[PDB]
């Protein structure tokens, strides 16, 4: 639905992924990072009822759906649930086939490689992306909040990594990754 | 004897404040790299609202 072949950013947490545009100053659409599953034995003959729901769906029919996160500490390891998630994402909300648009990912710089290498893999296989680019939440944290210098604390809901940069320069021997986050706040 | 000392106070005066006088003629024909700048400052007088730019 847009008129200009613009990159589409896609920032996929362990508890939320917001996605839209690039150039814009907000996502278009926030989803979960969900896809839902009943837990119940149908009874009535003729009610449609999904195997799995995706997104905004799974939370929507949750009172009898058990709901998986397929990224746990900002890792994705379920690949498959996470194309749902994408497929639901770019073409039955945000209205953006990334057929037709370059695509950028976030990730902790210490977020264990398989990450950005099965994101990387799903968009231009899955999605056949024209371009692809997964970027550092250190970075995207300082170009957001209008620095080159600083500390970037993410507490975010899977796993803070604590980054420094100095001058748009990582400071890699500096940073402190903490197995702490919103999801535990959320247990505890 | 009043002309030879007077002479030799000539020559000692001459080389001492000729020294000086060739290192005040550096000085003081440029006295610019002495000086100083204005160092202005534009201090974003604008705590009524925000920028145009993505990142802002």
């Amino acid at each position: 639905d847009e008129d200009e072949t613009t990159a589409l950013v896609c920032d996929n947490g362990s508890g939320l992924v917001k996605a839209g545009f690039a150039g814009d100053d907000a996502p278009r659409a926030v989803f979960p990072s969900i896809v839902g599953r009943p837990r119940h034995q149908g009874v009535m003959v003729g009610m449609g009822q999904k195997d799995s729901y995706v997104g905004d769906e799974a939370q929507s029919k949750r009172g009898i759906l058990t709901l998986k996160y397929p990224i746990e500490h900002g890792i994705i390891t379920n690949w498959d649930d996470m194309e749902k998630i994408w497929h639901h994402t770019f073409y039955n909300e945000l209205r953006v086939a990334p057929e037709e648009h370059p695509t950028l990912l976030t990730e902790a710089p210490l977020n264990p490689k398989a990450n950005r290498e099965k994101m990387t893999q799903i968009m231009f296989e899955t999605f056949n992306v024209p371009a692809m680019y997964v970027a550092i939440q250190a970075v995207l944290s300082l170009y957001a909040s209008g620095r080159t210098t600083g500390i970037v604390l993410d507490s975010g809901d899977g796993v803070t990594h604590n980054v420094p940069i100095y001058e748009g320069y990582a400071l890699p021997h500096a940073i402190m990754r903490l197995d702490l986050a919103g999801r535990d706040l959320t247990d505890y | 004897m009043q002309a030879l000392l007077g002479a030799r106070a000539k020559e000692s005066l001459d080389l001492r404040a000729h020294l000086k006088q060739v290192k005040k003629e550096d000085t003081e024909k440029e006295n610019r790299e002495v000086g100083d700048w204005r160092k202005n400052i534009d201090a974003l007088s604008g705590m009524e609202g925000r920028k145009k730019k993505f990142e802002s």
